[PDB]
């Protein structure tokens, strides 16, 4: 009940979210409060509770789960009343509450949640509460912020003469890297699940393990949306991510329109199954963009190098034809295609995946099926929007132009 | 390098890339057409998606969508 209280039409009421968090956070009411913590036992996590009666209990969580699959009425009742428990603070911490936040994240920290997800012999729901827990309280955050997978503003010398997929990576990979160590573990743990998930037949077969890989898909595309995925490591992630959907405490807060073009200027009974591959879906759209902005780097490198070798007479010729060989025809793209099958599998996928039920994964698989076959006019389109600037100050100043011009 | 000039190279190879690729993109519209007249031919023929597609299950559920 204070859970639903928190959060009204999926989106977190400030003030009643305030209360809430105050109320429980408060030193009062900390019996109802379990309290988690870590032992050397290596080491281990272990709940402590304060029974109505007034009697502290103590046990490890890895000996609740054991004694709840044994059937022990007590033991199931506690990691229940964890789950709700976590379930609660999650909704405390939704849309970046900092104020529980920071209390929460010192009570929690990201090795403890880390150290529950990874460990199996734990209930298939308690690890997914354990995943959405560390979904917002730890990945959320101040530092964590949103990317553009397309620029439109380019620095004229800083664009190299030739471009390559690992010069791509390496462009941001310093940033990236920093970044990413606390991550890391996370990110790891999330590519072996999703490549257990794929490897077995039938993936949306075990209603608790499809809520945990929903909340393992919706991790990696949080953590792909920030930015904490490199293009190499995105590319080997969709072939995993389209095997997933290959043909044989729930949040739908919506972002702006992921299956939109970048521009210069700007309760189904299966619902779960659905929404991991609407947010797989949105995941390959993400990598699209990639795609195309590396389409992008490597049209303007060969145009600049072409620029600085007759100006230190163009050959259109020869950029036409560089130009075509990006879009598929020839081998030398075949690493930016996302399937292995020339298309085939994502074609299949698309089709298998338009006629859903669920509304928004029709939406989502018809205009990723329009955008397959508008490449060239994309790219094409793309290039036009993009603009050069010889001098950083220039950029300074289309930056504040941009700001300026947005916020009016 | 000179700002105009570079402007006005870029604005050559746009054009020209553009007027390059026009009949590739109507061939991949046309294919796109295609495949859309025979939605099954991509699935395998014992699968059920096969033949919801070759009696018109897919096009059925796309037009019951657009509107």
């Amino acid at each position: 009940y204070l859970s639903d209280l928190c959060v009204s039409n999926h989106i977190a009421i400030p003030v009643t979210q305030e209360l809430i968090c105050k109320c429980v956070l408060d030193p009062k009411n900390s019996d109802i409060l379990i309290r988690t913590e870590l032992r050397p036992v290596e080491e281990e996590v272990w709940l402590t509770w304060t029974d109505k009666n007034n009697e502290h209990h103590e046990k490890s969580v890895r000996q609740l789960a054991q004694e709840a699959r044994a059937g022990n009425a007590h033991d199931e009742n506690v990691l229940s009343y964890y789950r709700y428990q976590l379930k609660l603070f999650a909704r405390m911490c939704l849309d970046r509450q900092y104020l529980a936040i920071d209390e929460i994240s010192q009570q929690l920290g990201v090795d403890l949640i880390f150290l529950c997800m990874a460990d199996e012999m734990l209930p298939f729901d308690l690890r997914a509460s354990f995943c959405h827990l560390m979904l917002h309280v730890h990945v959320d955050r101040d530092p964590q912020e949103l990317v553009t997978p397309v620029k439109f503003a380019r620095l004229w010398t800083e664009i190299p003469t030739a471009i390559t997929i690992k010069d791509y990576d390496s462009n941001l990979n310093a940033s990236r890297d920093d970044k990413k160590n606390k991550f890391a573990n996370t990110m790891e743990f999330v590519e072996d699940y999703l490549n257990n998930v794929v490897s077995e037949a039938v993936p949306f077969a075990n209603e608790e393990k499809n809520k945990l890989t929903f909340e393992v898909v919706s991790l990696a595309h949080n953590l792909i949306y920030f930015g904490f995925y490199s293009f190499s490591e995105l590319l080997r992630l969709t072939r995993t991510l389209l095997g997933i959907i290959d043909c044989v405490t729930m949040v739908l807060s919506r972002k702006q329109s992921v299956f939109s073009a970048p521009s210069l200027s700007a309760e189904n009974e299966d619902i779960v199954v659905m929404e991991t591959k609407l947010k797989i879906l949105e995941i390959l759209q993400f990598i699209l963009n990639v795609r195309l902005d590396y389409r992008i780097s490597y049209l303007l490198s060969v145009f600049k190098k072409e620029f600085v070798e007759v100006f230190p007479n163009m050959n259109l010729d020869r950029i036409g034809e560089q130009a075509e060989a990006m879009f598929g025809v020839g081998k030398t793209s075949s690493m930016l295609e996302v399937d292995d099958e020339g298309g085939r599998m994502f074609l299949r996928v698309l089709i298998h995946l338009t006629m859903h039920d669920y509304a928004p994964l029709v939406s989502g698989a018809l205009q990723l099926l329009f955008k397959h076959f508008s490449q060239r006019q994309e790219a094409m389109h793309t290039f036009k929007q993009v603009q050069l600037l010889i001098s950083a100050q220039d950029v300074e100043n289309y930056k504040v132009i941009k700001s300026e011009l947005d916020r009016l | 390098w000179d700002y105009k000039n570079i402007i006005e190279k870029l604005q050559d190879i746009i054009t020209a890339l553009e007027e390059r690729l026009k009949p590739l993109v109507q061939a991949e519209l046309s294919v796109l057409v295609d495949v859309l007249h025979w939605p099954e031919l991509l699935f395998l023929e014992g699968s059920e998606a096969y033949q919801r597609c070759e009696s018109g299950g897919f096009l059925s559920k796309l037009i019951q969508h657009t509107k």
